[PDB]
């Protein structure tokens, strides 16, 4: 069980991830979203850790932890990251600084300790090798499930925070290995993509909102320690309408309305790869000084004001697979996910949000 | 082999 | 061995 | 012997 | 294998059936169409056989066999009728003339030889009993699958040729017996009928014409000896537009464009009973004299000008059933009118041409 301080940070981490999701969902350039609240919060913790004055105070303020000691922040976030570990979960965090810069010992030790932070130098004078090394580090961290973070780095003169993840929900009741076929996923009413779908009928917590024209299903993960929640509108439509409805309170209402029913869950099968640069969105949440070359004070990090937060790459490979525990209906309700949906990974014990995302366009070709 | 599965969902509406 | 997939769903409603 | 198969594909679209 | 003469007759029989189909499709009174090219050709053959002068020359001209000798047309249509016999298939040809008239020995011998045409004298003024006996003959011929030819016969004074058929395509890959449910078939955009549909996904020869907004599927029959071809527009629309496109040449183009793809075929299940009186339509194709009491010269039939062709009943019971031998699919969802063909694999010979516009069922 989480300590009271880690628990409060977790609540803010969730709220922050909802704000980040909403910010990104408003961008018409953004298709799929994948956010780990904890990893997003740990990134602000590094800014507090490495920074001074306003640069650091903003990070604590975004984290709503301004009344806590710096040690309490780092310890709590450290505890939350540690709590994500409970094969099917892989995380790596690396800070890339220019060749010229030198990371400070104290920072290097603290970041290793609380945030499991790896440190590297990067030379963008040879851009190919610079990209190659980031992408390879991510490939190795996720054992090839995330083969590329970015095709290009916009800002080359600062610090680069890269988080590389691989998550594979392991079901409490597995899908049959043969319950897999090729279907069409409707990205829009006029655009279909060829996907692999996996299928299972079982008793699931389910709710059909006839008023808001949406379905909600809860899929318990291994040993009911966490669960995957799927929110999908009845019709193929842009997620904008549903996203407006999505709040911590609305989710509580929907979940109370759920009941154990026979449900034929059909989901796309495969790895969804998402890379976000959180840089612009975090600045919108109050982290203004850290991302500005002229105002950034990351001097606890390097010893000098020779650094700014150029990027915060949140890169995830989320795998939808048949695997789960062996542990396991005449007229089921269909939860046929062949159109965009919103999903959440919730920790059962804490209520702590592990993932927030949406699948709008899976891998495949047009038809 | 088991029995055939249930019918699929109703198609989308027309324009 | 699982049974075959069921039939396609009914045609969608008009516009 | 064996469990039922998956649901069938989505139905065709409606008339305009 | 067909003789070269039978093969050329078969090509003319197909072309004739295309012309007949087109003629009928233009008629607003016509709903479902079911034609056996061979049996249709065999009917013109009997008019050539029993009629003389213009009455016979027209019959040959309709069939587009005017450049052939009379014996070539009769012998070759006989071989074609014979080759068809080998899937469930039942045929009966029968000539009904008035009880007073006399069938000529020479014609009786030739009609039974080539066309297997049994002859029967009947009182047509005796309506209920007349109908009862024709409808019973058809019921027995088809083993009750076609219980009725017609509800009425308008011309008591002339000759009646009746063809009674039962055809049941037996699939090379059967439908699962439980893959059957109740759906709605859209006869029009304002009219839906409750039907039973049968469903199967498999590899089929398929073509989707994006330009002409239509789908074409080939469903092989037992041992790939023949196949059932389905032509349907993408959306619900009367078949008129598709029918304009339908030609022997266009069909050849479409079939060459087909490829083996995963197809989810959904078809109405049941027996479709179709009774056509070809009389009016054949007259429109050139067979004018034979159907007219005042111009008909069927003297090779009845030794005198005491006969005309009142009707040519082409009666068929076509059964769509699940029975047959033991990537993301494309939908071929036949819940709206479609055109279909039964083709012989070896010859290319057209066994059936038709369309299902309104199946059996109640309005919903």
């Amino acid at each position: 069980m989480l300590s009271p301080k880690a628990a409060t940070l977790a609540e803010r981490s969730a709220g922050l991830a909802f704000s980040l999701y909403q910010a990104m969902a408003k961008d018409q350039a953004v298709e799929n979203i994948l956010l780990s609240p904890v990893v997003v919060a740990s990134s602000l913790g590094l800014v507090s850790l490495g920074g001074k004055a306003t640069t650091a105070s903003q990070a604590k303020a975004v984290l709503s932890a301004e009344q806590l000691r710096d040690e309490e922040v780092h310890a709590g976030l450290g505890e939350l990251l540690r709590s994500l570990s409970n094969v099917t979960w892989k995380l790596g965090s690396r800070l890339y600084g220019p060749s010229s810069v030198s990371f400070a010992e104290d920072f290097v030790r603290s970041s290793k300790q609380h945030y499991n932070c790896e440190h590297s130098k990067i030379n963008f004078r040879d851009k190919r090798s610079a990209l190659q090394s980031i992408n390879e580090w991510a490939a190795q961290t996720t054992d090839g499930k995330l083969p590329e973070v970015t095709k290009d780095v916009e800002r080359t003169d600062g610090a680069l925070l890269v988080n590389a993840m691989f998550f594979k929900p392991h079901w409490d009741e597995k899908f049959h290995h043969k319950m897999v076929d090729n279907r069409g996923f409707m990205v829009t009413r006029s655009y279909t993509v060829g996907v692999t779908m996996m299928h299972r009928t079982g008793l699931y917590n389910y709710y059909d909102d006839e008023k808001e024209k949406l379905q909600i299903v809860e899929m318990p993960l291994a040993h009911k320690l966490s669960s995957l929640i799927i929110l999908m509108p009845h019709h193929v439509e842009p997620l904008e309408r549903l996203e407006k409805l999505l709040t911590k309170e609305q989710l509580k209402i929907w979940m109370g309305k759920m009941q154990k029913k026979a449900v034929a869950i059909s989901l796309p099968k495969g790895v969804v790869e998402v890379t976000h640069d959180l840089q612009k969105h975090l600045a919108g949440l109050g982290l203004t000084e850290a991302i500005d070359k002229n105002k950034a004070d990351l001097s606890r990090m390097s010893g000098k004001k020779d650094l700014y937060l150029a990027s915060v790459f949140h890169a995830t490979a989320f795998e939808w697979d048949t695997e789960g525990n062996p542990f396991d209906l005449r007229s089921p309700k269909l939860f046929y996910a062949d159109h965009p949906f919103i999903f959440l990974v919730r920790d059962t014990q804490s209520g702590s949000l592990l993932f927030i995302g949406r699948l709008v366009r899976p891998k495949g070709d047009k038809m | 082999p088991g029995p055939p599965g249930p019918p699929g969902p109703r198609g989308p509406p027309g324009p």
